[PDB]
């Protein structure tokens, strides 16, 4: 069924499961024309496919020829977004293939189910959780790749980098939708905190910076305070009267759909 | 016209013969319905007064022998048989006519009603949904499941209505997939009519079937598949002209003929909307569409 707080622990047991996110996927800015109407203007978009377990992250580049001549965009971009998943399955060996595949949105059930119909096995969910992976693109590598491409492409991350060798699944999960979120809500102030510091670098092979776990920690608690301080803004709120209590309850009812 | 004697009537029940019904109390002396139409299959059917519990009744059609009614004490039922010996039969209705100890099928003139409910059903396509080869007639009830039902159990009392699941290999092309599940021209024309049914009068008649069980017995997977059967044509951009039409007062007679206490369990909210304001061919039925809205603006 669907994937929510109660069996969370779920994502990071030893069953295969991939996330699916859609929402990059077609992509357009909207302008006015010469003769005062309004048009669309696509651009590259991508499908984010990840592993929670693993880190691995299955980049599928869309290509802005992919929309030339199609109509109701909108709608070809789930069908087109769940045939390129049900192509990665079917590319995968048998034993690297997932057993569930957990949508970000509910719109993408019944593509993805339609196009793996010939995997009766392999579930298809909806989730809770509001998961911020539409701020992929506010990875500077990842948001560099896509807008680069001028053909189909797919590429492969590990977006958590090296964390897993000090880091459980569950911890480096959270790290992510933390950072994402963070991204997703205020990205100036987001990209500020992760670089404020030269000294801390991101290495060629990576995604995000070269912190030492302490810094982590800081890192962290300077990401849930931006955050806290969008949310005080939002709602005119004085988050400074608020106690930890109500900060917790704040946070697990702002991650909720 | 033809008769269907009853031996007797031991226990109270309602008697429905087609969309006709009459009480009959306990040991009255009761002894069948004579005048019914020849031409068409019928359904006599029962509900016992003491037990509501079951509908059951029988398809048959007069032309392919003679049917009698008699009480099961055993199986506690009204059961149909055949009698093979023909002069036998011929006696025994005549002294029941002149005793007048039957009901008689009350057709008036003006009145199609039947006809244009049964238009496309025969006996023998009954009998293939109804597997039951000893028998020339059909025996369905309140409970029966349906193929389709027991995959999702007695194989034997089934009704084996055709399958039809939009989200099957069966209706998606592969590399077909959005254009077969927007639009089902492919599942309906090549697979459904082509494939299995061959034409449109049979895929009518097993969909006029469902209704009929559906209504009369209060069968919900016949009423399952009855909204599947409509839906599959809706929910198609290219239907035959000619099959849009006759779908159009096929519906019409089904849903003037539905009694009205019976919409709220009869009707699929989210079918009919979906078939008369969403689908390809929500401008295509437009006698059913007004009869719905006047008599069941409720439901929309
Ligand atoms: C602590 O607030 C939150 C915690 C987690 C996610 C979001 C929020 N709040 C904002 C960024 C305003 C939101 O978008 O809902």
């Amino acid at each position: 069924g669907a994937m929510n707080s109660s069996n969370y622990a779920e994502l990071f047991n030893n069953d295969i499961k991939l996330f699916v996110d859609d929402t990059n996927v077609y992509r357009v800015t909207v302008h006015k024309t010469f003769e005062g109407n309004v048009a669309t203007k696509a651009i590259n978009g991508c499908i984010f496919t990840l592993n929670p377990k693993t880190g691995h992250l299955f980049l599928k580049i869309i290509h802005t020829s992919v929309w030339a001549g199609q109509k109701r965009l909108s709608q070809l971009a789930k069908w087109k977004t769940a045939e390129e998943v049900s192509a990665l399955v079917r590319s995968l060996p048998k034993e690297e293939q997932p057993k569930q595949i957990i949508v970000t949105r509910k719109a993408m059930l019944d593509p993805l189910e339609v196009h793996m119909l010939d995997f009766p096995n392999i579930a298809i969910r909806p989730t809770e959780l509001r998961l911020p992976f539409s701020a992929a693109m506010s990875i500077d590598k990842l948001s560099d790749v896509v807008m680069k491409a001028t053909e189909p492409q797919m590429v492969l991350f590990n977006i958590y980098d090296d964390w897993l060798d000090r880091i459980s699944s569950y911890t480096a999960f959270s790290r992510l939708t933390l950072l994402l979120r963070a991204l997703k809500t205020n990205e100036e102030s987001a990209k500020m905190i992760l670089l404020s510091d030269p000294t801390i670098t991101i290495k060629s092979y990576h995604l995000w910076p070269s912190f030492t776990d302490e810094q982590w920690i800081t890192i962290e608690s300077q990401m849930r305070d931006l955050i806290l301080t969008e949310y005080g803004r939002k709602y005119n709120v004085n988050i400074s009267a608020l106690t930890q209590t109500e900060i917790k309850d704040i946070i697990l009812g702002q991650n909720i759909k | 016209m033809n008769t269907v004697p009853f031996t007797s009537a031991p226990i109270e029940v309602t008697i429905g013969i087609d969309q006709y019904s009459f009480n009959v109390k306990e040991n009255q002396p009761f002894h069948g319905i004579k005048d019914i139409p020849i031409g068409h299959v019928h359904v006599i059917h029962f509900q016992h007064a003491d037990n509501s519990s079951m509908r059951y009744g029988y398809w048959f059609d007069c032309r392919m022998g003679n049917f009698y009614i008699q009480y099961d004490p055993k199986d506690g039922l009204y059961k149909m048989m055949e009698e093979r010996d023909g002069a036998k039969f011929e006696n025994i209705v005549h002294n029941f006519k002149e005793r007048q100890m039957m009901v008689s099928y009350p057709k008036i003139d003006e009145d199609d009603t039947w006809y244009n409910l049964t238009e496309f059903v025969q006996m023998d396509k009954i009998r293939k949904i109804v597997r039951k080869d000893e028998n020339q007639f059909s025996y369905v009830d309140s409970s029966m499941t349906t193929v389709q039902e027991n995959e999702l159990s007695d194989p034997a009392h089934s009704l084996n209505y055709t399958v039809i699941n939009f989200k099957s290999r069966e209706a998606i092309r592969p590399g077909h997939e959005m254009e077969d599940f927007l639009d089902k021209s492919y599942y309906l024309n090549t697979v459904m009519l082509q494939g299995i049914f061959k034409n449109s009068s049979n895929y009518f008649g097993e969909l006029q079937f469902a209704f009929l069980n559906a209504m009369f017995f209060g069968n919900y997977g016949s009423s399952l598949q009855w909204h599947a059967m409509i839906e599959l044509i809706c929910s198609s951009a290219t239907v035959p002209k000619h099959m849009l039409d006759k779908l159009d007062e096929i519906l019409y007679y089904q849903i003037k003929t539905l009694p009205e206490q019976y919409s709220d369990i009869l009707l699929n909210e989210r079918v009919w909307n979906i078939c008369l304001y969403s689908s390809f061919q929500k401008n295509s039925l437009h006698n059913t569409e007004k009869i719905m809205e006047n008599k069941y603006p409720e439901l929309l």
